[PDB]
């Protein structure tokens, strides 16, 4: 074997080992999710508190792109900067030839091909992260997540890190009860619920919630994150629900 | 190397006590002819920052998606964005002028004149000129173009020095300025009656306003005008 010991090599089932092991690296990570909803999308992430000497509230992880795209992601946090740099850089091009910010659709397959790029050479490793992004644009709102293989599609709501399974339980849940759609502020409410939910697979040290929200109405379809009276008023709800 | 084709004349402005001034109209000029009739020349960045440019219009709206690139940029990573992190007047004004010395550098300029009028976060009005030729000044009135030669002279009565500013109010300002934007419009031939006009007050922040027009224009007198000398009828 040693299949896995270099990335882009096929192992003989068709495999790329580092990738998976990338995979690892992922899983490992914090909880972050995004919920789609009736105009908009909704993220969120778990911020473990290390210690009493973080500064809260400054330690921001969820990440605009142009004016209307966020994204948060789960792994190595500075390889999701550096894919999020990228996204940036693709975003401007796309808006300095066309004109028009760039559609989530055409923007989630920039990140996508850059990502599988990394699986195609020896000399570069995989992104250890999954990332969780989308907004509005001229046609809806859009939900994405996109993998260290490359691999993404659109969805009604995700999740990766550490809690995913938790948290995609609760997702499946909504979108089995509410099949007419989900409000903005109610799907900002949910998200600190399923971040409350979703901590309970990583209670070592407790955590700061952070949230964020594209709206075609609630926010004018800009990228806007969710702080004050509204936060405190979905970690009231979150809250509630675990007692 | 380059020559201006499609350009914008006068940008006019003046300090006054609790803000800054900027005019401009709405003309863009192809040589005498007199092309594009709703052309906006003053470009507010933030709720700050309004960006006055004449000379070529071409350049001017490669000069608008560098400003509105650069909010875009400034939001990146920054919960201060729209607070202390938010950009100031002068960081606009010492981008635009980094660009504008480049670009005559490689001798390839960005045919324009530019004023850069707004409030810093402090309270202090900003008022700074650049051009084409990466060449920076300030004063209590800065005009570009025929600007320089008559809306200054004009401005100058109600602002002469810095110590005139405590005491020049917004109405006496925006009065010099309106007349100021009738002389440009009896004496510069690519001039336009319609103009835009933005104040951006340390209390009352910007004000823009578009579709204003030159108005109370003497031209009665041009009836007893005979001749060009011994004409009699």
């Amino acid at each position: 074997t040693g299949y896995d010991l270099s990335n882009s090599v096929f192992s003989p089932d068709g495999r790329n080992f580092q990738v998976e092991y990338a995979v690892k690296a992922v899983e490992n990570g914090t909880t972050s999710i995004g919920i789609k909803c009736n105009d908009g999308v909704v993220f969120a992430v778990e911020k473990l508190i290390t210690s009493k000497l973080l500064v809260p509230q400054k330690n921001v992880k969820i990440q605009v792109v142009d004016r209307h795209i966020g994204c948060v992601y789960s792994g190595l946090i500075p390889d999701g900067r550096h894919l999020v740099n990228r996204g940036r850089e693709e975003a401007a091009s796309f808006k300095k030839l066309y004109k028009t910010p760039i559609p989530i659709p055409a923007f989630a397959d920039r990140l996508g091909q850059y990502v599988q790029a990394h699986t195609l050479y020896n000399s570069v490793r995989p992104f250890g992260v999954s990332t969780i992004f989308g907004g509005v644009d001229k046609n809806g709102a859009h939900l994405y997540m996109l993998e260290p293989s490359g691999s993404y599609w659109g969805y009604k709501g995700a999740a990766t890190g550490k809690g995913r399974q938790s948290a995609k339980a609760e997702l499946e849940k909504l979108v089995d009860h509410h099949p007419e759609g989900l409000s903005a502020r109610e799907a900002v409410k949910q998200a600190a619920k399923i971040i409350y939910l979703a901590h309970e697979d990583n209670k070592e040290k407790d955590f700061e919630l952070e949230i964020s929200w594209c709206s075609l109405s609630e926010t004018n379809g800009l990228h806007k994150f969710v702080k004050g009276d509204l936060l405190q008023e979905a970690i009231d709800f979150a809250q509630k629900e675990i007692n | 190397t380059q020559q201006p084709i499609v350009t914008g004349t006068s940008v006019i402005s003046m300090k006054y006590d609790n803000g800054v001034i900027i005019a401009a109209d709405n003309l863009g000029s192809y040589g005498s002819l007199l092309r594009f009739n709703g052309v906006e020349r003053l470009i507010p960045v933030g709720d700050n920052t309004v960006v006055g440019i004449s000379g070529d219009i071409s350049d001017m709206q490669h000069i608008e998606r560098l400003l509105k690139d650069l909010v875009t940029e400034n939001a990146y990573d920054n919960p201060l964005a729209d607070a202390e992190e938010a950009l100031e007047p002068s960081y606009i004004f010492e981008y635009l002028a980094t660009v504008m010395y480049q670009r005559r550098s490689k001798m390839n300029p960005l045919w324009n004149a530019i004023i850069v009028a707004g409030v810093q976060s402090n309270g202090d009005q900003f008022l700074r000129y650049v051009n084409l030729l990466g060449v920076t000044y300030s004063s209590p009135t800065l005009a570009t173009g025929f600007g320089a030669h008559m809306a200054n002279p004009l401005l100058r009565k109600v602002v002469d020095r810095e110590s005139d500013i405590p005491k020049t109010t917004v109405q006496v300002a925006e009065e010099a300025i309106v007349n100021a934007m009738r002389v440009l419009y009896y004496r510069d031939a690519r001039s336009s009656r319609n103009f835009s006009l933005a104040i951006i007050d340390k209390n009352t922040g910007l004000t823009f306003k578009k579709n204003l027009q030159v108005e109370n224009m003497k031209w009665d007198f041009a009836k007893d005008i005979k001749g060009y000398g011994t004409q009699k009828i």
